[PDB]
């Protein structure tokens, strides 16, 4: 007589003559908010501000940045694998990401699978030389081996003009895979779209956190030129996450362990 | 779908005296699309689910 | 929508009147309405009021009432000592015209004005800063035979649409 | 190069970073791909049913376990057994001294990104018992709170529940509030506030609520023999029919899915 | 009605016999009126909460 | 990337900063919400009517009290009460050594930022006195000044109303200027020149009014006994059917809500 | 008989034979002024300079800065929360704004009511360093808590990235609300607009003067990169301000209580 | 509404002869907004009031 | 943010200074008043018999 | 008037075989502008006199 | 051909449930170029084969 | 003529088959000038000659 019902409901006289008296009042949202807001997938379609990402940390002399990072975003504490380091409540140092908490990361993990397209942007902010004519570039990389999130830098900067080329042909921009180009003088912004491409998977494990030392399959180098000098110390990436079209997640089954803290003091 | 100028021809955010089905679910045929599908298959409100 | 008599003046002729109350904050702020008011969270009312002035064909002079209708983060329209030129702003507002002469008129409405709708009950002060009259005097009242006695200046006020709606077991202030 | 170009001088004002913040502006986005309209579908080729789940009210109406509480021997006519808050962010923490746990609610899970919400709140109470414990309860909404004794039977909204007809039941807590939105506290907010008591009423009438709804006793727990019985009841919390939430907002910025370390 | 007034409010002259709940007014004239024609909307009140009210409190 | 784009090369020129004179050219505006068309109402949804409120002739048109005078015992026949000049900016001002407030009618508050004026101006009048005062006022129109004596019932506009009928009335001054628009002194400029005088006659003709009204007595004040009688008379003031305001300027650059220090 | 009427009226006959004669001049304002300005809400929708911030005045290094403003603009006078500090009638000292008085800040007191959206134009003039590719970007705040006008840096500058990546996401710009960014050395415009959001509120105190000291719940902050270096001293960034379409005012109460004075020596 | 190049369809600030109606008042019916509104549902030339 | 825009690059040239030769082309103005097409005529308004 | 391309459709300069009517004198309306006006109530050709 | 916005009137990637007909050989006339020809000649989805 | 994208609707720059009318002279009518004439009164392959 629904008396175990996994999902319950039993309906008991409550304290209202008409049932749900929200509904009916049509002209609701022109007077208090303007809009109504009914899905997350209309919402998850929103740039948000993940990380930035400084491109003369890496090499020595004019040299050529590349980044490979996920396409999926990184997630926000403290990794065991993260790419910066934290002060601990030891008084220690621990691994910890300084990256914002998408509303991406947020619904990932409470679903089972995972599929779709995904949406970057770059925006190079900071300061520059005035001898620069770099030019960004966005490059997708394959769908067997998942790559980590790394930083390499390639020197172009050599007596030989060979020993430039064979830099510029250990980069993923010499390749057949989808390129996006754009110069930082005159548009500086990628705006690019990471496909499903995948070895035969109709989705992958949304409950997957450790995006920083494994990677996905929808990984993406990012290129830019640096120089040596001063003022491009204050150079650098910022990378704006969001959704393309055919995404979607799977089943619900439930929140994660959810944690809360503040950012501790970079070490 | 992909049309020229399409956010002038939506309602686009709010209220469309018409748009509160929001108690309404939305039902995907079984091989839809997101881009030249259920926007048009359901009704002229469904483009509040972010279709 | 009972009436109770909220203010009571009296001008003399050679005083003026000016006098500053919260219909608000007098009609519910009686004893007895408090009662039925008690055990209730919601009120959104419209408290109409009515001004009677008993006059004489001798007396003359004028008075005018107007109503400020929100006052809640309400920097400007100052509430202070007799300015001649108080009487210019205070004419925008609700207002009416009061005289010992013909000795009529006064009755406004007041509406609701209030950002939320039903307003709490339980809350310190929750009638207090929604709307306030006040009554100058243009000059002076006069009489023209030398008659000193003092004439009457009532102010009545009740609710009109009253929705009072949610039950709850706090005493209502 | 024949003939020369009479159109107008059209005036344009250039967009590098695009639109961020709009959800429905189509963009000028190069897909890494070979088609341009490289699209896969949304749909049960999951191994799925096909229903869309990222809808707000499809993730918020799923009847989730909350928490529990006792109904002692000891228990007697106008005892309070748990007084609850009238909200979405129904979480539950477990601490260990560096670690603190949060376990939220797909209630509390749907609405941590917004800033304001409306609406009703569904409350599941399911009592475990044998059937020869026999009594009362009684679910006292008060939009305020709750005073130190006993609630009368006027002044108060309640239902007064047999529990041998119905040992499981739920109740929607309609709005019944002065604004038409209240604040969302968060998961990062909640965590420091008491929003279930069980020992003395829960204080309601913030901005953040729709007030408090509170479970007492009217007959006391019959027993079948002279055994200590120890009957617990479970509170499921789910939205109801009315509920809304709106203002994307900061509600996550602080939150992580890796402990405190 | 007329005579200098907008679409704002409204000044009028109501009736000499003035009856609100038990309390007459017979005022020996017609007084005058203002109106600040302030007619609220719908979803400005709950709906639904009649059950529980001040007559049938006992 | 098959075909080549054959279309025209089509002139351009950037706009970076807008359009921020005029008031009806589209913007490409970056709202910062989720919906691009977010749109609240404007209606009685905030507890009014329902009217709009922000057409110029709304506001100038509420008839505002500006100013009081008297008429004394000794006021004979061709003796001037007040004078007052016809246009919009009709203030008063209280200073107290530091600040000096201005009290601006709705007619001189609606008509500030503008630099240009026309149209009529109604002038309401209101004697304050018993039903045995008796007598006439006259009102003269002069297009520039009146002498300093008495003012002849030919060669002025005038109308002698008797105060038995009609203690409070209203006078509608038209347009009867040379211009088709006159100039807009301001709140700033209104508060260092003479606009009602009560002594003598204000100095009309200027480029910036319509000319002056003026209040004689023709008849004398009437009294019952022989008590000292104080009757006054209050001007209220507007804007009449014909009025329009033009050319947007720098009116209310120097005005201020906040005192002198 | 009409003789104690609120609004008055009771025309007696005036020196006109025709009744209001400038109503039947159909082509009045093809000879004169070129248009007719009938309402207020039309004229409010043209754009006026508010005040100037310079960027070079909080910090040190290369830094963000970061400045909470309202979305209303802020009043010109003498106020007792005054963003600035002039010389007063006593030859001492007092807060004083520097800020234009606008036609918004001129009608709002004077009406009761208010709702609706408010548009922006940050305009960025003034000298700068030949080593900037800074972004400008604006992203709004809560409606619970009304932040007060502040100014803010971050600096950008650590040995640390990690340190420099928790600086970056103490930012209203790495959130979920609503963000617009722009390139300074390609458009440096913004042209934002501020939506009416509020916690069930169906408008809000008209007469509210205090925005400076307070704020409204239509705040946003905006954030620029600035460096240390001369010629940035000059780097400033203007404010326009207009009106949303869905903005309206309430009832007229009547005009305030004015003051007319010139601005004072800025001390 | 929002319309492609509205600004040319307008009579947009002046005159436009039948545009003497400036003695009319606006009605705003119950639930409007101003972009799809009364200057659609009152007349032509109900954009001199601001619409 | 839901599509993506597929229509064609379009080349432009930019005209910053204008064209100011020719005496029949459309400007790109900005006119500083309230009205866009704020306007007066050209007629006997002026006291005149009304001939070009 | 205010159009889009409106520099196309003008014969715009020159000879225009029937635009030898240059001696012919424009006739001003009694309250004309000169956008939306004698140039489409004149003629087709009454642009070479700046109209 | 060349027209304007061709890319929107495409199928242009993909499945395009039709479009299985990827077991069909192209024939090309015998002085067909590649622009104005067998992508309209053969049928709605001869552009997956490049034309 | 003066058009909006002639481009497109040109054969343009080739065979066009029915171009092979190179053979032809063309004629240039008593007062032709470049634009607005040849080009749409000899034939459609009159752009071959540079009209």
């Amino acid at each position: 007589d629904n008396s175990n019902n996994p999902v319950g409901g039993n309906p008991i006289d409550n304290y209202g003559t008409e049932h749900a008296p929200l509904l009916k009042e049509d002209n609701q949202y022109l007077v208090y908010q303007g809009e109504r807001i009914v899905s997350f997938k209309d919402l998850l379609r929103r740039y948000q501000y993940l990380n930035s990402y400084w491109p003369q940390e890496t090499g020595s002399g004019f040299r050529y940045y590349t980044l490979d990072s996920p396409g999926m975003p990184i997630y926000r504490g403290w990794d065991p694998n993260g790419i910066d380091q934290g002060q601990d409540s030891t008084a220690g140092n621990s691994p910890y990401n300084f990256c914002s908490m998408t509303l991406l990361n947020y619904l990932a993990p409470a679903f089972v699978c995972q599929r779709g397209s995904l949406r970057h942007k770059w925006v190079t902010a900071g300061a520059r030389v005035n001898s620069t004519a770099s030019v960004l570039s966005a490059t997708r990389h394959g769908v067997l081996f998942p790559l980590p999130l790394a930083e390499t830098a390639h020197p172009l900067d050599n007596a030989l003009v060979g020993d430039r080329r064979s830099e510029l042909q250990e980069m993923q921009r010499s390749r057949l895979n989808g390129t996006a180009i754009t110069p930082v003088r005159l548009n500086n912004t990628l705006e690019i779209e990471l496909p499903y491409y995948s070895i035969g998977q109709r989705f992958h494990a949304s409950r997957f956190l450790d995006l920083a030392g494994t990677g996905d399959t929808q990984g993406v180098e990012i290129a830019c030129e640096i120089s040596d000098g001063g003022n491009d110390a204050n150079y650098r990436l910022d990378q704006f996450v969001s959704v393309g079209e055919d995404f979607t997640l799977g089943m619900f089954v439930g929140a994660p362990i959810m944690y809360f803290y503040n950012d501790p003091t970079a070490t | 779908e992909f049309k020229h100028d399409g956010l002038i021809s939506k309602p686009a955010s709010a209220v469309a005296k018409a748009a509160d089905a929001l108690s309404m679910i939305p039902y995907i045929a079984p091989y839809a699309k997101a881009t030249s599908m259920v926007a048009d298959k359901i009704g002229k409100i469904a483009r509040i689910f972010g279709y | 929508s009972r009436p109770i008599k909220i203010q009571q003046y009296q001008w003399t002729p050679g005083v003026q009147l000016f006098q500053t109350f919260n219909p608000w904050s007098d009609y519910f702020g009686n004893a007895d309405v408090l009662e039925k008011i008690n055990r209730f969270r919601n009120l959104r009312c419209k408290l109409c009021l009515k001004v009677l002035i008993n006059g004489n064909s001798f007396y003359y002079g004028r008075a005018l009432l107007s109503y400020n209708p929100y006052l809640r983060n309400d920097q400007v329209t100052v509430n202070r000592s007799f300015f001649i030129q108080d009487l210019i702003a205070a004419s925008n507002k609700p207002h009416i015209l009061l005289d010992p002469c013909s000795s009529e008129g006064g009755q406004m409405c007041l509406p609701f004005i209030w950002p939320e709708n039903y307003l709490d009950i339980t809350s310190t002060g929750w009638e207090d800063q929604m709307g306030e009259c006040i009554i100058h005097d243009f000059d002076v009242l006069r009489h023209a035979n030398g008659g000193t006695d003092p004439i009457t200046v009532s102010i009545f006020a009740w609710a009109e649409d009253v929705s009072l709606l949610i039950p709850t077991t706090v005493a209502a202030q | 190069s024949r003939p020369a170009v009479l159109s107008d001088i059209q005036p344009y004002v250039p967009r590098y970073c695009g639109n961020l913040a709009n959800s429905d502006a189509p963009e000028t986005v190069n897909k890494l791909s070979v088609d341009s309209k490289n699209e896969l579908i949304d749909t049960r080729t999951m191994g799925l049913g096909g229903a869309d789940e990222l809808t707000i009210h499809s993730i918020a109406s799923r009847m989730t376990f909350w928490r529990q509480f006792d109904w002692p021997e000891s228990a007697v006519t106008d005892t309070l057994l748990a007084s609850m808050s009238v909200q979405p962010f129904c979480i539950d923490t477990v601490t260990a001294s560096p670690v603190t746990e949060i376990h939220s609610t797909a209630l509390a899970f749907a609405s941590a990104p917004f800033e304001t919400w409306q609406g009703s709140i569904k409350f599941h109470f399911k009592v475990v018992c044998s059937e020869y414990h026999r009594g009362r309860l009684r679910l006292v909404y008060n939009p305020l709170t709750n005073n130190a004794g006993p609630v009368a039977f006027n002044q108060v909204y309640s239902t007064t529940i047999d529990i041998s007809n119905d040992r499981e039941f739920d109740y929607e807590c309609k709005w019944t509030d002065i604004r038409a939105w209240n604040a969302c506290i968060g998961i990062d907010g909640a965590t420091s506030a008491t929003f279930f008591n069980t020992a003395a009423a829960v204080t309601g009438g913030t901005p953040f609520d729709n007030g408090t709804l509170s479970v007492y006793v009217v007959n006391e727990l019959a027993t079948p023999s002279t055994a200590a019985a120890d009957v617990k009841v479970q509170v499921w919390v789910s939205a109801g029919d009315d509920f809304a939430v709106a203002v994307p907002g900061v509600g996550l910025s602080q939150l992580s899915y890796f402990q405190q370390q | 009605p007329s005579a200098n007034d907008g679409p704002s409010f409204t000044t009028s002259k109501t009736s000499q016999n003035t009856t609100s709940e038990n309390v007459h007014f017979v005022d020996g004239d017609t007084p005058w009126t203002y109106d600040v024609a302030a007619t609220p909307d719908e979803t400005s009140k709950l709906s639904g909460f009649d059950d529980a009210g001040l007559g049938e409190f006992l």
